[PDB]
RNA sequence: CGCUCUCUGC
RNA sequence: UGUGGCAGAGAGCG
């Protein structure tokens, strides 16, 4: 309830004119007050529409000011062009900045003038520095200047923040004012004709610098920001890659004193174990060279902080490192060219000096792993291998990007890259031919996509046809669904938390063992991911083919095999001007159904093969190896105690034993820590990388101005929890500026906190961070009922595509691969399901969402609507709340910190109740009926459809099950058992279980099975209504936790809930 | 147990080369427990056997 | 020498390290390779010729290492091995295999 | 390693409590007992499985 | 229409 | 279970 | 009407 005051001050500051007028609009769920709001509205518009002073009425209608709820504020203000400079000249009295063109290796990666690199606009491209966000730099500057203006009279630590950010913003505004501000077009692009006389990389530098200086709260933050902002203006290729590299060594220097553990059964369990840090001597010399590069690039204060920290190697000063490790990735992306980014990967050194003893074992281990994965389904003759074709055609992801193509649906032309639409096209013209796999050769090389991420290389993406997916689908699904019952993969270690993705950095650590951890992200072009990998899988397929007798399965397996045959020789379309290059690349990357598990397999075989060579010089027992695609760590335990020389020699042996296979590596051995791209542990404490650029994006999505405010707030929340903290007021300023909409050149509307923070399809943020909010009042109920009525909208483009011939044909062809006695129950169902993935096509989503926003605006302008009773969640919570009773409590501190970078209130909760004892309610459609259909088919009929289908007679249900391949005897047994009344109740239990509101970012981490939280929740037991008592206890926990987060103190609760309200609520439970 | 003849062969070969290299020695080969000591990983012996 | 992958096949599949599981096991046939057989072949001969006392260093869980060590102790004498490691190997053999 | 007779080593003084701090020095014995408890917590195994 | 080649 | 977003290995 | 993906998990819509 504070946002709106900052909104008012922002409006007053930005416009400032006599002509700038401000027009509230209100609402109330109470008839009389609502009609008085209507009145107020009318009279205000009239008075505005009559050149009368508006300031007189504002006293008379005090009632609206006290009890009504705000929606929005309108604004009539004229063009007033160029006001940014007219404000900004004062905050720019320092000296501007000069680039240094002789820093980056390439020529165009320097921050030189555009015209020196792009004389013609026809060859200009903003894609090498595109912020890719529908908000301007001028917007960012306006926000910064307003913040600076309002914080112009404070005298505290706040003033030290203001002086620091003022000096930084002076450096920035000095750099911009040297030339001026670029002006956005309607699309938020920056054309050639504005950037012609300015540096090419000024905008990204500006945005990133704003993001950094808005995240300054201390002196060391100021040092970091001044030392990165002045070098990120020139260096754009060797900065985040440089400073983020030493961290991998630093983790091997932090003594553990107190630890968190994880079980095989995936539960945290703290340990007071102490572990030293047996670091060798030569890695310090490496680290010094890295700091020498750091100083040689032009960094002075931040080497000083890393060198004076090593005098003590304490863990209390250590979050600084983590802080630094996050300050590197908030400088922007290194959006270089498709060509040179591919050539970062497409440099190869293949040699006739490697072993053969290694590759043969490698091939065999891959073979064996494949057989372990595939023994059960290949043998027991599973439907999904038999019906692999249909399985892949249902699971066609509708963003999949195979080969842009000119289509026509009746009377249109479409340039879709989506493979579902391509399949719809190819079914009609007789070209659908999944058994005949296309080649990938000179006659048909592959396109590319570009994956950028700061501090690392630009990675590449294959863009394949749609036959390869269909071939790979069934086998890879059985592989995943097997190996998540098994070690060595992220599918087994993943839900949200600690006790997961790693969960065994910290069992097998002491002064007996070590751990070798290794980044393997460059190992895609390597000589060990070519021929042996493919031939190993091919051999395994031969074994598995001889391990079955049915013929569709042999066909599917032979097609997967032939896919690996064709992918063994693979060329790559890349244009360059007029001519087209195609390069020999017979190796592995993503853009495939297979890449994750197969890379994990190959790395597993590789590390298992390497690890049988250290045994020639050491005695150890391998306790654990873990592989998640392109990373790997192995722990190993010894017959004796560890030394510095053994770690060093082991590292050299690892490096040279990879060198024997012509494989580059930075071998890293340690005792307490690891480092990988996204996270790391030091001293038995998990930190994380907070490298999510807010004001600069990777690529250009398809969302609106609106939703980008929500993504930016989500990234803010994440980065804040991770450690990187930005000023929340700035984020709110951006949200209002991005939800602002131009109805004309001079009319502009601004919504309020009570529209953006309400649970709907229009939610953007929350009134109190780290807490979703619900509604006990009339008013949230009112607007939620209103907005739920409006979420359901239409798309004429979708309507005409779904009314064409190819869509009908597609449903029919899907159908005819199965039985032919259901025509109005599933064909409509499959069409309704395909509709859920036609919306991926951007113009459909844009039509629907622009229509949705227009429907919103035609009740933001004029008064509001009651929406006719359509029930939602807050209706229920409104009835649950008035039988609670609070009392002040006092919990002690008995739980350990193991995520230091969190805010102190969240940590205080962790420091008073426990971290996660994880639970499960359903691992997907478990109840009675989908685990039969998923055994005889793959089809996934929606629970709406089942809730209807069970309500029908038992005859056409019997027909429907027989139509899905099932025999008659099991249907007869199902009807005789009388389970349909049970699966009504199980399905409605599953409907209440669909409430996903346990995992938003702060509820993600808290343990609700705690005894300390539970003794506060004194709700007596009634019985025979499990859903209600479940949700009541859950909701009471959420009340306690949210009060704790927002206020720190604790409370107890009590709900002597009447039986009458249990029953009155029971019918609204299992609806909506 | 099923590497029987192979280990017979190994033992004869090993002993043969030992005696034929013993013959090319001139200093008395005397038995002492030295200060430091060569390590021997039995996995290497399993690799040999 | 014998191709390694054959021995890996029959050892791994008949011993069946994978299906024990009663640990956080992560078992695997640690070193069976070439460029260790000849390492041993040099080590043994050179130590017996030089009268260089050599020690043993193992992990008792890998009982195959001890099954090969018993061959070693059979053919190679016992006064060549330092008494502590020899005794340890014999004691692991007795407490694990024989009794 | 075999260690020679040229070598030496110093023995600690492991003479038992001459003071009887478990007889009415309760403030010190509380700290001592707490210290040994927390040390023992760092070496008791975690229930790994 | 035009292409380039590498091996 | 169908789609957008968050990052994740790519 | 000019186009940047595979799978893991967490939210928001059916």
């Amino acid at each position: 309830g504070k946002y709106n005051l900052i909104l008012s001050e922002y409006l007053s500051f930005i416009y400032n004119s006599q002509s700038a007028v401000q027009i509230p609009i209100y609402y109330s769920s109470n008839s009389e007050l609502e009609n008085r709001c209507i009145e107020f509205h009318s009279k205000c518009l009239e008075n505005s529409k009559n050149g009368l002073s508006l300031k007189k009425l504002f006293v008379e209608y005090s009632d609206v000011i006290e009890n009504a709820t705000l929606l929005s504020i309108l604004s009539y203000s004229y063009d007033k062009y160029n006001a940014v400079e007219r404000k900004l000249v004062k905050y720019a009295k320092g000296k501007p900045l000069e680039a240094d063109l002789t820093v980056n290796e390439l020529d165009y990666e320097n921050n030189k003038i555009t015209s020196e690199l792009f004389p013609t606009a026809e060859e200009y491209t903003d894609l090498l520095m595109d912020p890719a966000i529908l908000t301007s730099l001028s917007s960012n500057l306006n926000a910064v200047m307003f913040w600076l203006e309002k914080h112009e009279n404070d005298v505290a630590e706040k003033l030290k923040i203001y002086k620091r950010r003022l000096d930084l913003f002076t450096i920035v505004a000095s750099t911009v004012n040297k030339y001026g501000v670029p002006r956005h077009n309607a699309k938020y692009r920056y054309e050639y004709e504005v950037m012609k006389d300015k540096p090419y990389y000024l905008v990204t530098w500006a945005n990133s610098s704003i993001e950094m200086l808005m995240s300054v709260f201390s002196h060391e933050d100021y040092l970091i920001a001044r030392e990165l902002i002045v070098l990120s203006y020139s260096n754009r290729s060797t900065l985040a890659k440089l400073v983020s590299s030493p961290m991998s060594i630093l983790v091997a220097l932090v003594d553990i004193n107190g630890t968190f553990i994880t079980n095989e059964e995936l539960e945290l369990e703290f340990s007071n174990k102490y572990v030293r840090a047996i670091v060798p001597d030569q890695t310090f010399d490496e680290l010094k060279q890295m700091l020498d590069n750091m100083r040689k690039a032009g960094l002075t204060d931040i080497p000083k902080m890393i060198q004076d920290w090593l005098v003590d190697c304490s863990i209390e000063k250590f979050p600084l490192m983590a802080k630094i490790y996050s300050w590197s990735f908030h400088v922007g992306f290194r959006k270089q060219k498709m060509l040179d980014a591919a050539l970062d990967q497409l440099k190869t050194e293949y040699t006739e000096d490697v072993d053969d003893e290694m590759y043969r074992e490698y091939t065999m281990l891959i073979r064996d792993e494949v057989v372990k994965m595939l023994e059960e389904p290949v043998k027991h003759d599973d439907h999904l291998l038999q019906d692999s074709e249909l399985a892949g055609l249902l699971s066609m992801s509708s963003a999949s990007n195979g080969e842009s193509r000119q289509l026509k649906f009746g009377r249109k032309t479409i340039f879709s890259t989506k493979k579902n639409m391509h399949v719809m096209d190819d079914m009609a013209n007789g070209r659908y031919t999944p058994g005949i796999i296309p080649p990938v050769n000179v006659d048909k090389p592959i396109p590319l996509g570009r994956r950028d991420v700061p501090g690392r290389r630009t990675r590449i993406i294959f863009i394949l046809p749609y036959e390869y997916f269909i071939a790979q689908h069934a086998v890879v699904e059985k592989m995943l669904i097997y190996a998540k019952h098994t070690r060595e993969y992220a599918e087994f270690y993943s839900q949200s938390n600690q006790l997961l993705s790693y969960g065994d950095v910290t069992r097998f650590l002491s002064n007996n063992s070590m751990v070798l951890y290794t980044d393997v992200s460059q190992w895609d072009s390597s000589q060990h991911n070519t021929q042996p990998f493919r031939k190993g899988i091919i051999m395994g397929l031969d074994m598995l083919a001889n391990m079955t007798n049915d013929a569709r399965v042999i066909q599917t397996l032979n097609l997967y095999k032939q896919t690996q045959i064709n992918l063994m020789d693979s060329y790559v379309q890349i244009p360059d001007g007029n001519v087209i290059k195609k390069i020999q690349y017979g190796a592995v990357a993503s853009g495939e159904k297979q890449t994750k598990a197969a890379n994990s397999i190959a790395n597993l075989a590789l590390i298992k093969t390497v690890l049988s060579r250290i045994s020639n010089k050491y005695s150890f027992a391998t306790k654990i190896i873990r592989v998640d695609g392109d990373d790997n760590y192995a722990v190993l335990q010894f017959n004796t105690e560890v030394t510095k020389q053994m770690v060093q020699d082991v590292s050299n042996d690892v490096r040279e034993t990879y060198a024997r296979m012509n494989t580059k590596v930075k071998a890293l051995v340690s005792t307490v820590g690891i480092e990988i791209a996204k996270r790391y542990i030091a001293g038995g404490k998990i930190f994380f990388r907070a490298g999510i650029n807010l004001l600069n994006n990777e690529k250009k999505g398809q969302s609106t101005q609106w939703d980008q405010a929500a993504v930016l707030y989500s990234n803010y929340i994440v980065n804040r929890l991770r450690g990187f903290e930005t000023d929340r007021e700035f984020i709110l300023t951006k949200i209002m500026q991005m939800t602002s909409v131009a109805i004309t050149g001079s009319l502009r509307l601004f919504p309020s906190e009570r529209v953006l923070t309400t649970n709907s399809t229009f939610k953007v943020f929350d009134s109190e961070d780290f807490i979703i909010e619900y509604g006990t009042t009339d008013d949230e109920v009112y607007i939620q009922r209103a907005f739920m009525s409006l979420s359901s909208q239409k798309s004429g483009i979708a309507d005409e595509i779904a009314a064409s011939s190819t869509f009908k044909n597609y449903v029919s062809r899907l159908s005819e691969q199965l039985l032919f006695s259901k025509n109005n129950i599933v064909s409509r169902g499959i069409a309704l399901t395909e509709k859920a993935k036609l919306n991926s096509y951007a113009p459909i989503s844009l039509e629907k969402r622009r229509a949705q926003i227009s429907a919103l605006l035609t009740m933001l302008q004029k008064p509001v609507t009651f929406k006719s009773s359509k029930i939602t969640i807050n209706d229920i919570l409104r009835d649950i709340k008035p039988f609670f009773t609070v009392n002040e409590a006092h919990l002690p501190i008995q739980y350990q910190k193991f995520m230091p970078t969190l805010p102190d209130n969240v940590q205080y909760i962790i420091q008073c109740i426990g971290s996660r004892t994880y639970q499960i309610e359903d691992d997907g459609s478990k109840s009675a009926i989908s685990r039969l259909i998923s055994k005889y088919s793959v089809y996934k009929p929606s629970i709406e459809e089942l809730y209807k289908v069970i309500s029908l007679h038992e005859n056409e249900i019997q027909l429907y099950l027989i139509s899905l391949g099932i025999p008659k005897i099991d249907a007869d047994t199902y009807v005789g058992s009388k389970i349909y009344s049970q699966d009504k109740y199980r399905i409605l239990e599953s409907y209440v279980y669909n409430l996903l509101s346990i995992n938003y970012g702060c509820y993600q981490l808290f343990d609700f099975n705690s005894p300390d939280l539970e003794k506060l929740i004194r709700i007596p037991f009634k019985g025979k209504i499990p859903a209600v008592t479940f949700i009541l206890h859950l909701y009471a926990k959420l009340e306690v936790i949210n009060h704790a987060i927002k206020n720190g103190s604790w409370i107890s609760l009590f709900c002597n809930y009447p039986k009458s309200e249990m029953i009155k609520l029971w019918k609204k439970m299992w609806n909506i | 147990s099923n590497r029987l003849g192979q280990l017979v062969d190994l033992t004869r070969l090993l002993a043969y080369n030992y005696e034929t290299l013993m013959a090319c020695i001139t200093m008395n080969m005397q038995h002492v427990q030295t200060l430091t000591t060569e390590k021997l990983q039995l996995t290497s012996v399993t690799s040999l056997c | 020498l014998v191709s390694t992958e054959a021995q890996i096949q029959k050892m791994s599949q008949d011993l069946q390290l994978e299906a024990l599981t009663i640990q956080s096991e992560t078992q695997f046939l640690t070193g069976i390779n070439s460029q260790a057989a000849n390492d041993c072949f040099k080590t043994l001969i050179a130590a017996m010729l030089s009268q260089r006392t050599m020690s043993l260093d193992f992990v008792t869980t890998n009982y195959m290492s001890l099954i090969s060590g018993m061959w070693l102790l059979t053919v190679v004498p016992n006064d060549m091995f330092i008494r502590e490691s020899l005794v340890a190997c014999q004691l692991a053999i007795i407490n694990t295999i024989i009794y | 390693r075999n260690l020679p007779s040229t070598a030496r080593y110093i023995r600690p003084n492991l003479l038992q409590d001459r003071l009887n701090l478990h007889d009415n020095f309760e403030s010190l014995w509380d700290t001592i007992t707490t210290s040994n408890y927390i040390l023992a917590r760092s070496v008791v195994p975690d229930l790994k499985e | 229409v035009q292409y380039e080649i590498l091996q």
